[PDB]
RNA sequence: CUUUAAAUCCUUUAACGAGGAUCCAUUGGAGGGCAAGUCUGGUGCCAGCAGCCGCGGUAAUUCCAGCUCCAAUAGCGUAUAUUAAAGUUGCUGCAGUUAAAAAGCUCGUAGUUGGAUCUCUCUCGGCCGAAGCGUUUACUUUGAAAAAA
RNA sequence: GUUUUCGGAACUGAGGCCAUGAUUAAGAGGGACGGCCGGGGGCAUUCGUAUUGCGCCGCUAGAGGUGAAAUUCUUGGACCGGCGCAAGACGGACCAGAGCGAAAGCAUUUGCCAAGAAUGUUUUCAUUAAUCAAGAACGAAAGUCGGAGGUUCGAAGACGAUCAGAUACCGUCGUAGUUCCGACCAUAAACGAUGCCGACCGGCGAUGCGGCGGCGUUAUUCCCAUGACCCGCCGGGCAGCUUCCGGGAAACCAAAGUCUUUGGGUUCCGGGGGGAGUAUGGUUGCAAAGCUGAAACUUAAAGGAAUUGACGGAAGAGCGAUUUUUGUACACACCGCCCGU
């Protein structure tokens, strides 16, 4: 109120705002490397996926799409990229 | 929809000036807006401003000094001849000792006194005092 | 707000500031183009192709990788539909509503929605005529609509 | 709100032209029905022949008998009630006399207690009522 | 282009109204003579005409140059 | 005398020409708006005045008069058209919850309006001369032509 | 005289060469996709009491209706109790300052059909947009014309009361109608008495939808995970409280603010009160009527908000007047004012 630095918002201030209402737009999504226990291939999956991702080698359902994010199958591990 | 960007920028600046704020954020940016703010800053009404560069149309953060009474836009942009300028000065400015009308001429964007010195007309953009 | 609804939603995508391809992506431009060609030959619209590339192959933005958009790549190769996909979807929805409405004469809401859909179709068709994507004689007629799509 | 476009001159002019007709005085002056209904026909004065003498009762809360004359105009033949303003001036007017009549001061509207009277007598038998009242001129006879 | 060797063109302009400081859109129609030397003339292309003696009741101009529309391929 | 075709008028000049210097200034008003008397005599919701509010029914600041007093003045009242007053036609510059007022609702052609962005030329003739300029306009600043009254 | 110099114009071939040629993807808009969400719409199907009538059984002289009664039905069994049957209409309680729809409007179960908002998105097109003469779709109730049904209620009407009088209010019946299908009609205090699109300008606590994050209680016997709670964040939505943001004649309004410091875009629309939404012309309709729409004439006020009184068969702060609750069109104050023959 009457004194606020618009040029330099705090890092927690900019992660609380809407993604479009920030000083510079930035998505809330990310890509991840996922691995199923049965098969050794590593698959790149978008966090907010809209399609069922099947393992090419062994036809394993890696994830199921939902309203907001795609949920990984039980026993599958993932790590964020960069 | 939004059809005038300078109008929104000037309205935001005026509203923030009335509330005693120290800084204003105006989006989207425009080179006409930058020229208008430069004209205002040369006379000491606003102060330094910074252009934030996203990859889409930019934004501006403007510092305020408390010296601005009213900044406004004229719509539509009427053609002003050099002999009709005194009528607009009488209609829009509060006194003959201060206040400026902003014009876009073929020489550039300037105030009415600088347009008298350079002996040219143009189109009226807005005013501030 | 919406063209034909009072709603004023704000949901959309926000592209990142950086336009550089990420380091982990091993695909080249030619491999991405070959994937796009194979998906198009499978019978997928550019939107579906982009969704598949984003979800499975880690291709966030093809225009960042290959320097070109999906539709322009298809047009350069020659695997592009005669009429644009959005107009095709609008006409297909109009056909579906009209097929429903003939068996239900008392459905006034269907008539209202059909009027709205055909208004959007006329808007888009006029825009595409202006850009010469469609010949300046293309007309949307209800009888012809079933054969058109 | 009003349109402020740079090419809206036709819209503004047409709207003003059409909305001027809702002004009572503009429509009265430019329609032509008032001029047709006006017994004088747009003149300041007129001449008539005194048909008779009448007395009009003053409207409440006033009580009086205002002396007037029924006359008939010479140029169009219309019949008119005119007021003879002064103390005892009705004795200066005879029947079948010729009188000059003017308006009452409110442009066709009734003035004061007198109901429906908008004209007054100026001269009778070619001499002014003021001169007869002040005893400067006599009736011609 | 429906008469024999003569076409109808439209000229558009803006008329200034002093009271409101604004403009209104106006147009005029001209019947002009088109020579057979000019072919492939379509509706909507620009034509430069010159004044001459009255050729008929309503024709006083002759087509001098034809330039195509912006959509030419 | 001069003036003028001849005159008249004005100007110039002899003689006569002012005390009540009678060689006499009028037109409208005196409750407010609006400057100026609830002074005296009549009349008594009558006669009348009064653009409007109002006055007059036995002590009328408003009628009819006398006196006195105001305003402009060789001029001053009245009727009517018109302009300002009218930001009560609003482009400048009006309004639309309850004072007059937003269509029952939506679509839609014409009209109006429309988001950011891009820092003179070869040749031919004597540096200039010819020729193409400008993708073209709008705008603004010049210049030329523009009856007097 | 021929051809070749020179000059002008046109059609064919690979060349070299360009940094070779597509600005971005709007807290603009369309169209894909994902999981949801809702008394949104149409069709079919299903259930629930209740009301009316009919059949049978039991006991009985009253029952119904009202301020009080009467008209009315009753030993040719009324009303009341029990067991069934038939028809038609409506979906109680749950049901809320809750949701959906452009508005009228929308609530028993299940299935089918098409449609939609919001949220999520590092998908696609790339200005395709806003408001709108002309022209169109929809549009409560009542009303009109044909078919089908007609339980209840019920304009008109016939009666019984009340009353000085009632042609009303009250009660008994009761015709159109109320219900469904097909054609018309386009009117409501169709109201938030408030046009739509866009920007900015204070707090607080809830609530509906979607998404995101996080200790801890519960159910799916274990495990995640998904439902029910709890604490927060973001985005649209219906609203509420508070404030010397500022407005306004005030009542009040976070919009009815950002207006003499007067210009974001655009549509409709008002000009003192009556005559009058009347006459006439045009147009639409079977009709009823709908849309467009005057003038002559008459009048000095009519009207809005608020204050103090008077009445009632009611319980330092404000521009300023001014400083038991409440309503007022009264202020000569209900012995008022006022409407029509
Ligand atoms: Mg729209
Ligand atoms: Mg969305
Ligand atoms: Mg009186
Ligand atoms: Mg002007
Ligand atoms: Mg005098
Ligand atoms: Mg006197
Ligand atoms: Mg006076
Ligand atoms: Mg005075
Ligand atoms: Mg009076
Ligand atoms: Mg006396
Ligand atoms: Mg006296
Ligand atoms: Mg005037
Ligand atoms: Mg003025
Ligand atoms: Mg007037
Ligand atoms: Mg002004
Ligand atoms: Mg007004
Ligand atoms: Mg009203
Ligand atoms: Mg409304
Ligand atoms: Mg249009
Ligand atoms: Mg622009
Ligand atoms: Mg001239
Ligand atoms: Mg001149
Ligand atoms: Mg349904
Ligand atoms: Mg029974
Ligand atoms: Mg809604
Ligand atoms: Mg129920
Ligand atoms: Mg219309
Ligand atoms: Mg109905
Ligand atoms: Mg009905
Ligand atoms: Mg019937
Ligand atoms: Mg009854
Ligand atoms: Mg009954
Ligand atoms: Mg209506
Ligand atoms: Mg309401
Ligand atoms: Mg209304
Ligand atoms: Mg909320
Ligand atoms: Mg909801
Ligand atoms: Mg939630
Ligand atoms: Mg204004
Ligand atoms: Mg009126
Ligand atoms: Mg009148
Ligand atoms: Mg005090
Ligand atoms: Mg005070
Ligand atoms: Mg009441
Ligand atoms: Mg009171």
């Amino acid at each position: 109120p009457l004194a606020k630095d618009l040029l330099h918002p705090s890092p927690e201030e900019e992660k609380r705002k809407h993604k479009k209402k920030r000083l510079v737009q930035s998505p809330n999504s990310y890509f991840m490397d996922v691995k199923c226990p049965g098969c050794y291939k590593i698959t790149t999956v978008f966090s907010h996926a809209q399609t069922v991702v099947l393992c090419v080698g062994c036809s394993t359902v890696l994830c199921q799409p939902t309203g907001g994010k795609a949920r990984l199958t039980e026993g599958c591990s993932f790590r964020r990229k960069q | 929809v939004r059809m005038n960007v300078l109008a929104d920028a000037l309205k935001s600046i005026n509203n923030a000036e009335k509330r005693g704020k120290r800084q204003v954020l105006i989006r989207p940016c425009s080179k006409v807006i930058v020229r208008f703010l430069t004209v205002m800053m040369k006379h000491g009404y606003i102060g330094e401003f910074e252009i934030i560069d996203d990859h889409r149309a930019g934004k501006i953060v403007v510092n305020l000094t408390g010296r601005l009474n009213k900044c406004g836009v004229i719509s539509p942009r009427f053609d002003v001849q050099l002999k009709d300028l005194e009528k607009w000065q009488n209609n829009l400015l509060p006194s003959r000792q201060f206040g400026f009308i902003v014009l876009t001429t073929s020489a550039g964007i300037m105030d009415h006194e600088e347009a008298r010195r350079k002996h040219t007309g143009g189109k009226i953009l807005g005013f501030f005092f | 707000g919406r063209m034909h609804a009072p709603g004023k939603g704000l949901s959309q995508s926000a592209l990142p500031y950086r336009r550089s391809v990420p380091t982990w992506l091993k695909l080249t431009s030619d491999d991405v183009k070959e994937q796009i060609y194979k998906l198009a030959k499978k019978g997928l619209t550019p939107s579906q192709i982009g969704v598949i590339l984003r979800d499975s192959h880690g291709v966030a933005q093809v225009r960042f990788v290959t320097g070109n958009k999906i539709l322009r790549i298809l047009k350069s190769k020659g695997l592009a539909p005669d009429l644009p996909e959005d107009l095709y979807h609008l006409i297909k929805k109009a056909v579906a509503v009209r097929k429903h409405l003939e068996r239900n004469r008392k459905d006034k809401d269907a008539k209202f929605r059909l009027i709205l859909i055909e208004s959007r179709i006329h808007r888009l068709a006029r825009y595409y005529k202006t850009k010469r994507v469609l010949p300046p004689n293309w007309k949307y007629e209800s009888s012809t609509a079933s054969a058109l799509v | 709100g009003k349109c402020r476009g740079l090419r809206t001159a036709r819209k503004l002019r047409s709207h003003r032209r059409d909305q001027k007709w809702h002004d009572k005085q503009y429509k009265k002056a430019h329609l032509g029905t008032a001029l047709k209904a006006n017994p004088f026909g747009g003149a300041s004065h007129a001449k008539g022949i005194v048909l008779e003498k009448v007395g009009v009762e003053a409207k409440q809360p006033n009580s009086a008998i205002r002396k007037c004359v029924r006359v008939q105009l010479i140029k169009n033949g219309k019949k008119i009630t005119a007021f003879v303003p002064n103390d005892g001036c009705l004795n200066f007017i005879e029947e079948n006399d010729e009188v000059l009549v003017a308006g009452f001061g409110r442009k066709g509207h009734a003035v004061g207690d007198i109901p429906g009277v908008r004209f007054k007598v100026v001269k009778v038998a070619n001499v002014s009522l003021l001169a007869l009242y002040k005893g400067k001129k006599e009736r011609p006879r | 282009m429906k008469m024999q060797r003569t076409i109808v063109i439209r000229r558009d302009y803006l008329h200034y109204i002093r009271k409101y400081n604004r403009f209104e859109k106006r147009h005029k129609n001209m019947s002009v003579h088109l020579s057979p030397c000019f072919r492939d003339v379509q509706i909507g292309d620009i034509v430069t005409v010159g004044e001459c003696r009255p050729l008929s009741k309503t024709v006083r101009f002759n087509v001098l140059k034809v330039t195509k529309a912006a959509g030419t391929k």
